[PDB]
RNA sequence: CUUCUGCU
RNA sequence: AGUAGUAACAAGAG
């Protein structure tokens, strides 16, 4: 538990809620007004989100998902499923997005347990994640600390505030709008090694006062579902071709890399990645949906799905016709307000429209 | 099998020497 | 001379 | 005894006394669920949140005397606090773990007997056999399948009667067991449930599970029996099939039904072959039903069926020449008939397409409680002599005979709410629906059938609509015999090359034409072990696999079609598809497609890969020249005529140009490789027999024309024709 | 099962505007027979209420208009790409598993 | 190298990859605060969409009412509720002609239902507005409270146990001059006839929490106990009718629904002429509930019940009559704050009719100003439209009638149409010789819908060539596509109990493999992830693990004591033995052959205190709410084990005025649980009888005591004591 | 103050 | 402050 000092009592928003009294007791107050209900402040897109997504689809050595062993395989189908699963696990365990999944799940699990247990006390929660290096040695990494506040969470939408401190090697002034809510302090001269010999890049601690809800914590600790949404889709893409060729196409798609899908764009034009890159990209998309989930994402997803279906019908020479196209565009555009993930998704949709009609 | 893709001191997982 | 009826899928009348 | 003491104590309290006195037993069902706790609208979060608190579980107050308040580590196992709204105390999961660790143990020999439904699964999985896994283009159709087979000789009521009698013998009520099966099951369960302390509610629930039949709509591809549906997830996949043979014994009815479905599919496929007898022998020797070769099953299972008997004759076994209808075994003693679909209107205004049989025929019906001699003509009962043991049996036999007659007077007798399509909108068998409806209520049918005078004959007594026998009047062509009617016997027969079974005197007993055309589903999975592993599959699978084979072998099929199309057409890979094309239109479609391919070859260029892939299966049958022009080709699929459009894409057969992929009935069939020789260059040349599609209309050569009207053109002239989905195009007659 | 009293007044009030009694409306419905009311009303209805089908061509859909306000900022509960992890190559100390010890 | 997952659609067809477009891995958008704003907005929108109707004032409730029926025809594509009665009646008549005897047979069945339906059936469902407390209560509690109130007021006809008698009692109560209710200090309150009527026709309103695919939140409504009685019969009739309609895909569910839709669409595509161009229209109807007027349902009920007995017509038509006079309760109210004084406060919705407008913002001020005329005793009159209408089946029937009207024999033109309709969603297939014919057919269908008030949402609808469409989130691409993202929320720990969770998790994996196209490798990984989540949620990690948890000691001791570790249940730290082979086998039976006899006996001990059994209707059954649709009952196979415990109940009512209700519940349980000790079949089958419980229990005790004595199960002294106690109980009941 | 509660 | 977004939370009832 952390001592309830003035700095923590301010950063954790203690006593900030106005005292609740019956209307007959304050009906005459001059400034008494209904709660503010204005629209969210609009914001434009930035390259940092796209850069972060690119990073999330990268390959690493630290494996983040060690799965408990299932019962022994007996049926030949079980042996084939195990052989495939191997490729899926090897491809998805080294993905950075899996690192985000493991760290996010641990943080939300720790926050929920501490919230239900120490309702009235500030708690220090280390952000510890476990991985396995290339040589197989098990390594334990610390990303920083979280100070959890008062957690009298009655409703499923109540908010618990917490101060998060994250070690980093990044100049906040270099890109300031990305860190508008953070207070970054230089805390050390880390002797990172590189190859020349050693670099003394300074450590930047991003101290920010964040907040999470009970429902948000519950959905956060279930972020492992992302591993299913991507892999199931990938399997559906594998099993379809296997049905067509009547042969197991796992080795052909992963090792031989005979088949490739359009997964990105560059100055030269659309870039095509193998099944591994597709799986990593779909996983990263699902992970970011979980991390940046919001009502705007739900609205834009539904409306853009309608537009995607219309464009698909057009591509299939189905002579699609609309009754009010501007109405649909307005519905899609009303959902692009503040969330960086939704703005990035809209930019991706614009790129897809550009590439799908030419 | 090695998950592989054609695409120092990583700010995420660096060395300390 | 009780005998069976092979396959059958019917119920009783009223 | 303490229950009376508790009741006295409750009576002592004023509020409890008032509640007990005012609330009737009838009112109990309402106050029993009178709670304040509202059903959780998000149980996952509430469970994840409550596991963190100290005491999330609720345990009976008795626990306080059965578990120490704290373990050896000092952790509190329970609390004196009382759960809100009950006497149950609030306890931690440590209490559950402690009980499982060093709580009071008891004998558990009763659990496998009470949970027989769950343990039988493990018992049959332990003895199950796994075959090779075959990757295929699985086509899973949604239909009702058995989840819990229950007891075949007990209905819902019978099951409950036994349940109640076994679990609550005192609370049974006025109900009484009235069947040998009910008595045997009750005796066995009572013997098995001796000194069972398990909660009676769980015993009743488990018995209900084991006895009451339960069905659910599932997407199945293999057998629909419960032994197969439970392992459906493991056996049938989206792109693979796992050969599995569940342990234990299999229901004889399931084997009989599966054998019937397999034999019908085999005969339907072998009928379109060049050597039907050789094809049938090979298929029968390669097919397996639930892991048992069909060759050795036909020698032990009679399953009298117009297809089973044929297969047996081919195998050399003696046949029965009998078919089961409405629980009666019919044996055709004399006469012959030919099937034909006819459209009729019932008494409830519904319209049906029934398979009417033409020709005079004479049958012997043998039933568990009746025996009759019947003589019928085309939609008319000539005579019927029943020898039922009981009046109820007489009524049942007469109703079956009237329905089998198909007389118009009976179709018009249909009244009330009768549906010929289930909730899933699938088309039911009209004869079975009529039989079920008339067995439920036969008063209207008897009233409207008709009455005729009786010729006084010794031993023959008439029967009237009110079921009372009469000597002067009787139902039209109906007599009752009190002396009995004679008897089952298997007669050796000879089968020719074309599956036409004949007796020792040469009279033709069975032919492939009388085999039922319904494409059903097998209770027990049927496995085929030939190169064409989908030879005896259902319609959708046959179509998808046929086009998939065409696409996979396209690099060779194109060469063969361009060089030696006559031999390619006779490829065996198209025979199963021909089984789905209507018999009447088979030759017309073959001749039409063969001419279309020849004209496409004559006209240089104009090669169309999609058109060849689409129309190739229709060229297999022998040609039959005609002047007819077909806008679409019909293929039978589970009683529905699917139309394949000659020009353009249709839901049945579609080619996506964007992805260059073929889909048949919504199932992907493969991608078409980019062919430099294609060069469509606008002109089609493969839509009309003897006519070339020039392209877009120009409003100069003519306003519009019909497909048949286009026959007026002599030669060389160009005109606009309305062909396809409202797409008028310019055409030239050679 | 008779409708009377307050129920009857409520029923009499919950009817189309040209009706004033439940029994009158029930009698009208019992004797009702179609006589082309739909065709007449469709003819009478204005011609501007229509579901005109505007074709969707390759040049019809434009790109989505994104907001023009200030640049968006990080809102994740934790750093994603800028995070630095301090780690122990192999946990071999006493108390391994407890987060405070490892931290 | 900017990666972009959307570009994947350049190769894979959108439908085949539709799962990718579902963000269901994130938390659903919940609603914060009160639903008063959404309810007032819904009322204002409902009255605005019918603003050209006739305004009247009810002679009973005294509240203004709006009658948009037979109003002006729509002069613009703006949503309009002016449905025409003649057009609705004509559509119903054509529906009857196309399916002769549908109404007669449906009425015959519905009638029988009415005769055989008991009062207990109202206990099914949840969150009913208990007019005796002005709060939402469980259906059973609201029903009991209403019954007790009626008995105290002289309405004693509901004792027959038939639902029709309770409806009759409701009618008599409506005619009652004054009503007496009890409150708790167990005070008594008197309600005048007008006030009773208003609180009897009142509908409570809340916000639809956890709804996906929508940005703006919405408000849902729950009716009272009086309305539910007639609504059940109306829905039963509509269901009986819909079962006979090919285009109505509402009554069916699950694979049965998909099968029906696939068959229907297939046949529709088939019978279509080869020379006729075909198109498919996909889209919802805008403001469906706000425009479905209850008077139209009354007209349809009257037409359907033609020639039926007058009592049947009255009982069926009572529901639309009450719904036409329905009043919506505004809700929790509003919340105000003072920043300068730094204090919060809440204004109940009942005060909005008299509160000053300076406290609200411009939007809420306008909403209050627009709803003030309709505000009566804290409830707003809501005669027009159907706020969260329970007439889903009736509305589906109306839509199907409009769909059926598109046959070539009714259009009398080259074009024709058919399709599918469920609630407010539909998929229309139009066949015409040419594009001009298709356009004419679409316009005619749209105009006919407007005629009936139904109005296609041009904003969220599109038309393409026949073959691909979307219906109720089911994407048809020459065949329904197996979407898996919709079932993702169903994965993970269900949260029922330590034993039901495992069986439900494996059952969910198995069902998804069977239905939603879950690959075997994905199924394996899913199973692994589920076991890991299960272990981390119930703190049931493996005994040999070094993980530290408050439950680690007991599990460690159990693991050391057991000889056969593989036999331990996963809930007891045992290893996981599941795989694709045995996802259908309950874990108790799966490990039975490996369990140690001592542990096996302890775990399955029937005298254990954790296991509790309610009515059989709630045995091995759980309520699961998927991503879309209402709650569904899932049946799972599980053995009665000490792990099948019950979680703690909410105690927030323990420090409120209504705490007495919970106490009463306890008393009732204390009596019902005792009855089970006298009549063992009380749970398996509903007991029947008019005698008081005490009389039945004492009689049964006397009979059992005699039978036990004669058989010798009890001694002479025990029998003498039993009867002595029985006589004392009889005397206690008489003494009072 | 202390008591009571995190869906009521 | 912060969460968050048409209205809440930033404890509540005694
Ligand atoms: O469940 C199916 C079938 O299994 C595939 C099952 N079944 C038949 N026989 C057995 C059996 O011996 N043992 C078991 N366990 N199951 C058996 O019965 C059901 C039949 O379903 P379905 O395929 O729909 O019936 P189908 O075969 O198509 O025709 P059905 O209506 O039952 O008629 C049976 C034979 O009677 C012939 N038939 C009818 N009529 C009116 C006449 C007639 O007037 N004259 C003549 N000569 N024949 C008639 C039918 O054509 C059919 O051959």
């Amino acid at each position: 538990n952390m001592k309830k000092t003035s700095q923590l009592k301010w950063a954790l928003g203690e006593n900030m809620a106005p005292e609740k009294v019956d209307f007959e007791d304050c009906k005459d107050v001059n400034d008494l007004k209904q709660y503010d209900s204005d629209e969210p402040e609009p914001r434009s897109l930035a390259c940092w989100i796209q850069s972060e997504f690119n990073k999330a689809c990268e390959l690493t050595d630290s494996s983040w998902v060690e799965l408990d062993e299932i019962g022994e395989d007996v049926a030949p189908i079980e042996h084939i499923a195990s052989m495939r699963r191997n490729y899926f696990t090897a491809e998805v365990s080294h993905c950075r997005a899996t690192e985000y999944i493991m760290k996010g799940v641990y943080i939300n699990t720790a926050l929920l347990n501490a919230s239900c247990a120490a309702m009235d006390d500030f708690q220090l929660i280390p952000m510890i994640s476990k991985c396995r290096t290339k040589e197989g040695r098990r390594k334990t990494n610390l990303y920083g600390f979280i100070i959890k506040g008062r957690s009298h969470l009655r409703n499923d939408t109540d908010v618990v505030n917490f101060v998060s401190m994250e070690f980093s090697l990044t100049d906040p002034r270099l890109e300031p709008h990305k860190w508008e809510k953070y207070c970054v302090l230089e805390i050390g001269d880390m002797l990172l090694r590189t190859a020349v010999g050693q670099v003394s890049r300074p450590m930047f601690l991003y101290v920010r006062t964040n907040g999470t809800s009970k429902i948000k914590m519950k959905w956060g600790m279930e972020m492992r579902r992302c591993l299913l949404q991507s892999l199931q889709q990938i399997e559906s893409m594998i099993e379809a071709e296997s049905s067509v060729k009547e042969k197991d196409l796992t080795k052909e798609f992963f090792e031989n890399k005979s088949e490739t899908w359009p997964i990105g764009e560059s100055p030269k034009g659309v870039e095509e990645g193998s099944i591994g890159k597709v799986c990593r990209t779909l996983l990263a998309k699902s992970v970011f949906n979980s991390l940046y989930a919001s009502p705007q994402l739900e609205g834009f997803s539904a409306e853009s799905r309608k537009l995607l279906l219309i464009v698909q019908a057009l591509r299939d020479n189905l002579e699609p016709g609309t009754f009010d196209l501007e109405g649909l565009y307005e519905a899609i555009e009303e959902c692009l307000i503040n969330d960086p993930w939704v703005l990035l998704n809209a930019s991706w949709f614009n790129s897809f429209l550009t590439h799908a009609l030419r | 099998y090695s998950p592989t893709s054609p695409s120092s001191y990583s700010p995420t997982s660096p060395s300390y020497s | 001379a009780a005998a069976a009826a092979a396959f059958a899928a019917a119920a009783a009348a009223a | 005894m303490e229950r009376i003491k508790e009741l006295r104590d409750l009576m002592s309290q004023s509020r409890t006394r008032e509640i007990l006195t005012k609330t009737t037993v009838d009112h109990m069902a309402i106050i029993k669920k009178y709670t304040s706790g509202r059903q959780e609208k998000n149980p996952a979060l509430r469970m994840k949140w409550m596991m963190a608190m100290k005491y999330p579980i609720t345990a009976d107050k008795r626990i306080m005397e059965m578990i120490p308040e704290r373990n050896e580590q000092g952790q509190t196992l329970w609390s004196k606090t009382n759960d809100a709204g009950s006497d149950r105390v609030m306890v931690s999961p440590l209490a559950v773990t402690w009980w499982n660790r060093n709580g009071p143990t008891t004998s558990t020999v009763h659990y496998p007997k009470v949970y027989k439904t769950y343990f039988e699964k493990v018992e049959r999985l332990k003895h199950g056999t796994f075959g090779p896994v075959h990757f295929r283009n699985q086509v899973k159709i949604r239909r009702r399948v058995d989840i819990n087979p229950g007891h075949a000789d007990l209905s819902a009521k019978e099951a409950q009667d036994v349940i109640m009698e076994v679990v609550f013998p005192n609370e049974v009520g006025a109900r009484i067991l009235t069947s040998e099966s009910q008595l045997t099951i009750t005796k066995e369960k009572k013997k098995e449930l001796q000194d069972c302390k398990i909660a009676p509610l769980m015993v009743a629930y488990m018995l209900e599970r084991e006895l009451v039949r339960k069905t659910r709509f599932l997407p199945v591809a293999g057998g629909t029996s419960s032994v197969y549906i439970e392992v459906l997830h493991l056996t049938q996949g989206t792109c693979w099939e796992q050969m599995y043979t569940p342990g234990g014994e299999v229901r004889n009815d399931d084997v009989d039904q599966s054998l019937i479905i397999a034999a019908r599919n085999i005969v339907r496929r072998a009928t379109v072959s060049a050597d039907p007898l050789a094809s049938l022998l090979e298929m029968c020797h390669s097919t397996q039903i639930g892991g048992v070769r069909m060759v050795d099953i036909l020698r032990q299972n009679p399953t009298e069926e117009q297809a089973v008997d044929i297969c047996k004759a081919a195998m050399g076994l003696r046949i029965s020449s009998s078919f089961s209808f409405g629980g009666f075994t019919f044996k055709r003693t004399s006469g012959s008939s030919v099937k034909r679909e006819e459209e009729v209107l019932t008494g409830n205004l519904q319209t049906l397409k029934i398979r009417v049989h033409e020709g005079y025929e004479e049958f012997t019906m043998v039933g568990r409680r009746a025996t009759a001699i019947l003589r019928k003509a085309t939609r008319r009962l000539i005579q019927l002599i029943v020898s039922g043991k009981d009046e109820q049996s007489i009524a049942e036999a007469i109703i079956v005979a009237m329905v089998f007659s198909q007389e118009d007077c009976m179709i018009k007798a249909v009244r009330g709410d009768l549906n010929f399509v289930n909730r899933a909108n699938q088309r039911l068998n009209p004869m079975h629906q009529l039989l079920r409806h008339f067995q439920k209520d036969a008063k209207v049918l008897f009233q409207n059938w008709g009455i005729e005078p009786i010729d006084n004959v010794m031993g023959m007594i008439g029967i009237l609509p009110d079921m009372t026998p009469s000597t002067e009047m009787s139902l039209r062509g109906v007599r009752v015999s009190k002396m009995g009617v004679d008897s089952t016997e298997r007669v050796v027969v000879s089968i020719d090359r074309f599956l036409r079974v004949r007796d020792q005197r040469g009279n033709v007993l069975l032919s492939p034409e009388e085999v039922s055309e319904t494409q059903g589903t097998e209770k027990l999975t049927i496995t085929y072990s030939s190169s064409m592993m989908w030879e005896i599959n259902g319609p959708e699978s046959v179509l998808v696999n046929t086009y998939q084979w065409i696409i996979r072998n396209w690099e060779n099929v194109k060469i063969q079609w361009s060089q030696d199309p006559t031999m390619l057409y006779n490829k065996m890979e198209f025979e199963p598809f021909q089984s789905l094309v209507p018999k009447a239109a088979r030759g017309q479609y073959s001749g039409f497609v063969r001419v279309l391919f020849q004209q496409m070859r004559d006209v240089l260029g104009t090669f169309d890969t999609v058109q060849i892939i689409k129309l190739l299966p229709f060229a297999a049958a022998p040609p039959e020249q005609s002047r007819m022009q077909f806008s679409s080709l019909t293929v039978n699929v589970r009683g529905s005529g699917m139309r394949i459009v000659v020009r353009g894409n249709s839901p049945v057969f579609n080619y996506n140009k964007a992805t260059k992929r073929l889909t048949v009935l919504g199932k992907d069939a493969g991608a078409l490789m980019e062919d430099p020789d294609e060069g469509t260059a606008g002109v089609e040349s493969a839509v009309l027999r003897g006519f070339l599609i020039l392209g877009k209309e120009n409003k100069r050569y003519g306003p519009a024309l019909s497909i048949n009207e286009l026959s007026n053109l002599a030669k060389g002239e160009k005109a606009n024709v309305l062909i396809g989905q409202g797409d008028v195009v310019l055409v030239m007659k050679r | 099962f008779e409708i009377t009293g307050t129920m009857r007044r409520l029923a009499d009030q919950s009817l189309p505007p040209n009706f004033s009694s439940l029994e009158n409306f029930r009698a009208y419905v019992d004797g009702f027979e179609p006589n082309g009311c739909i065709e007449g009303k469709l003819s009478q209805m204005s011609k501007e209420v229509n579901a005109r089908i505007e074709p969707f061509l390759r040049t019809t859909p434009r790109p989505l208009r994104l907001p023009d306000g200030p640049p968006c900022s990080q809102r994740s509960k934790f750093l994603l790409m800028d995070a630095l992890k301090l780690s122990i190559e192999d946990p071999s100390h006493e108390g391994e598993g407890i987060p405070l010890y490892d931290a | 190298m900017d990666v972009n997952p959307t570009l994947l659609f350049l190769k894979v067809p959108v439908q085949n990859a539709i799962s990718t477009t579902f963000p269901y891995t994130g938390d659903p958008p919940y609603s914060h605060g009160t639903g008063t704003g959404y309810t007032m907005d819904t009322v204002n929108r409902t009255h605005k969409y019918s603003e050209k109707g006739k305004w009247t004032t009810n002679t009973e409730t005294g509240a203004p009412q709006l009658n948009p029926i037979d109003g002006p025809l729509p002069e613009d594509n703006e949503p309009s509720g002016y449905a025409q009665t003649d057009c609705v009646l004509e559509a119903m008549a054509f529906l009857e002609e196309s399916h002769p005897g549908i109404f007669e047979n449906s009425c015959l069945e519905t009638m029988e239902i009415v005769q055989q339906t008991r009062v207990d059936k109202l206990t099914q469902g949840r969150q009913t507005y208990d007019w005796t407390l002005n709060r939402n209560q469980p259906a059973a509690t609201a029903l009991a409270n209403t019954i007790e109130v009626f008995r105290s007021n002289g309405l004693t006809a509901n004792e027959s146990g038939r639902l029709i008698d309770f409806l009759k009692d409701v009618m008599d109560s409506m005619d009652k001059e004054e009503m007496e209710i009890t409150t708790h200090g167990k005070k008594k309150q008197r309600l005048n006839k007008r006030s009773y009527l208003i609180r009897a026709l009142t509908l409570n309103t809340m916000t639809k929490d956890a709804e996906r695919g929508k940005l703006k939140r919405r408000a849902i409504a729950t009716p009272g106990m009086q309305i539910r009685g007639f609504v059940y019969f109306v829905e039963a009739l509509a269901r009986s009718i819909c079962e006979k309609l090919e285009q109505s895909g509402l009554p069916v569910g699950g694979n049965e629904k998909k099968a029906k839709l696939a068959n229907v669409v297939r046949k529709m595509m088939t019978n279509s002429q080869d020379t006729e161009l075909s198109f498919t229209i996909t889209g919802d109807n805008t403001k469906w509930n706000e425009n479905q007027n209850p008077r139209m349902f009354l007209a349809m009920i009257t037409y359907i019940t033609r020639n039926q007995p007058e009592w049947f017509r009255n009982v069926l038509s009572i529901a639309p009559i009450m719904f036409s006079n329905k009043m919506a309760r505004l809700g929790k109210g509003y919340m105000f704050e003072s920043k300068s004084m730094k204090l919060r406060t809440q204004v109940p919705a009942e005060m909005l009719a008299n509160i000053d407008l300076k406290y609200f913002n411009k939007s809420t001020r306008e909403k209050i100003e627009k709803i003030r005329p309709l505000l009566i005793d804290g409830t707003a009159s809501l005669s027009p439209g159907m706020m969260m209408g329970m007439f889903n089946m009736l509305s589906t029937v109306l839509g199907v009638s409009i769909l059926n009207l598109g046959q070539k024999k009714y259009t009398k033109t080259t074009y024709w149409w058919d399709g599918l309709q469920s609630s407010d969603d539909f998929a229309l297939i139009v066949n015409a010789p040419n594009h001009e014919g298709i356009q004419a057919g679409v316009d005619r269908f749209y105009r006919t819908c407007k005629l009936v008030g139904i109005n296609m949402s041009k904003k969220k609808s599109y038309i393409n060539r026949t073959g691909t469409f979307e219906f109720t989130s089911f994407f048809y691409r020459y065949g329904f596509v197996a979407n898996f993202s919709m079932e993702l929320p169903s994965f993970g720990v269900s949260g029922i109990n330590e034993s039901a969770d495992m069986s439900v998790g494996v059952t969910v994996i198995k069902n998804n493999m069977i239905n939603n196209d879950l690959g075997p490798a994905t199924a394996q990984m899913a199973l692994q992830l589920f076991i890991k989540d299960y272990r981390y949620t119930y703190r049931c990690h493996r005994g040999d693990t070094q993980i530290q948890t408050r439950r680690a000691f007991e599990l460690k001791k159990l693991w050391e004591q057991t000889r056969s570790k593989a036999g331990l249940l996963v809930s007891d730290g045992g290893p996981n033995l599941y795989n694709i082979r045995n996802l259908h086998i309950p874990e108790v039976c799966l490990k039975w052959e490996l369990m140690d006899e001592d542990y096996q006996g302890r775990l399955c001990n029937p005298m254990n205190p954790f296991v509790s059994h309610k009515e059989i209707d709630s045995v091995n059954n759980a309520v699961v709410m998927p991503a879309h649709g209402p709650a569904k009952s899932m049946e799972y196979d599980a053995v009665a084990t000490t792990h099948s415990w019950i979680p703690k109940r909410n105690r927030s009512i323990l420090n409120t005025s209504q705490r007495g209700i919970l106490e009463d519940e306890q008393m009732y349980q204390k009596c019902c649980n005792l009855f089970e000790k006298f009549f063992p079949s009380s749970s398996y089958r509903r007991p029947v009888g008019i005698s008081s419980m005490v009389e039945a229990m004492v009689s049964r005790a006397r009979i059992d005591a005699r039978i036990d004595f004669e058989s010798g199960r009890i001694k002479k002294e025990e029998f003498a004591e039993i009867m002595k106690i029985c006589s004392t109980i009889e005397e206690l009941r008489r003494q009072k």
